[PDB]
């Protein structure tokens, strides 16, 4: 019935809409940047713990 | 990037909830025509119109 | 230009995207952090209700009333060819 | 005439399937050149603003 | 002159996405199609035309 369908609707497009947040969001994680803290020898733990 | 990320997935929990809900009330609505078929409260002429 | 439902369906998809703050690093920010979070956390609460409960309810009512009246796009005013008085009555 | 177009049109979805993998592929490729590109502006203005000091 | 390209390829990501989407509708929508042909072809009389 009517109001169903409505929800089958919304559902679909709230679920559309967030999914692109998600989408660029991923997206832009995928294209961070590791850190490098070769010349730092007290650090170099924190650089592998960090980028793994 | 991280708490963004986690905040989005968490934004897509929610969606996708609502879909499944969507769907479960096609599904049970789907089943009380049935039923109303069955028992002889509506008829295949009068869900037609319904749908048309 | 956008239609009235578009415009807090943004506002709502927008809050829900926001992160909450930690300011632990800042003793002097400590109180802005739990009324930013407070707030926001409220206002993530609005926007499900809204997304998946009001607009819906909104768009469902108004189909309803919508598909009524478009069959009965009229009123007859005289007693329309054929009935009794008694059954334009009903 | 029914079978033939499900077999023909199963084909087609392999194929459609196959060029999403290709575009995965490219997406990667541009994030990778994006991310390489990200680093360069970051690890020059770091040099500058030593450079500045 | 490498913010600028970082820019181009970043809009580049955007447009790959926008073509792994497109392709996505077309495989399952697909998928669909041959769902509804198999089901139509070892289906009743008028089972057979509401796949079809
Ligand atoms: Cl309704
Ligand atoms: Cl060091
Ligand atoms: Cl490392
Ligand atoms: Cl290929
Ligand atoms: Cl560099
Ligand atoms: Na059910
Ligand atoms: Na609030």
């Amino acid at each position: 019935t009517n109001a169903t369908t409505i929800t089958m609707d919304q559902g679909m497009a709230n679920q559309a809409s967030q999914a692109m947040q998600i989408q660029t969001y991923c997206n832009s994680v995928k294209q961070q940047v590791p850190v490098d803290f070769s010349q730092f020898p007290n650090l170099k733990d924190n650089q592998t713990q960090i980028n793994q | 990037g991280y708490k963004g990320l986690q905040v989005q997935a968490q934004n897509a929990v929610t969606a996708a909830t609502q879909m499944s809900n969507a769907w479960d009330s096609l599904t049970s609505d789907l089943g009380s025509l049935i039923t109303d078929l069955d028992k002889g409260i509506t008829s295949g002429d009068d869900i037609r119109q319904l749908w048309l | 230009q956008a239609s009235q439902a578009m415009q807090i369906q943004t506002y709502c998809n927008s809050v829900k995207q926001q992160v909450p703050v930690d300011f632990s690093q800042f003793p002097n920010l400590k109180d802005n952090q739990t009324q930013i979070n407070q707030g926001l956390d409220l206002a993530k609460g609005h926007a499900d209700l809204y997304l998946n409960t009001i607009q819906p309810q909104i768009i469902t009512n108004i189909s309803n009333i919508s598909n009524y009246f478009a069959l009965q796009n009229a009123i007859p005013a005289v007693l329309p060819p054929g009935s009794t008085k008694a059954q334009w009555l009903r | 005439q029914l079978s033939v177009i499900k077999e023909q049109a199963t084909e087609y979805q392999r194929l459609s399937s196959d060029t999403r993998l290709v575009i995965v592929n490219l997406n990667n490729n541009l994030i990778t050149d994006s991310s390489n590109f990200q680093g360069i502006v970051v690890n020059l203005n770091s040099k500058v603003q030593g450079d500045n000091g």
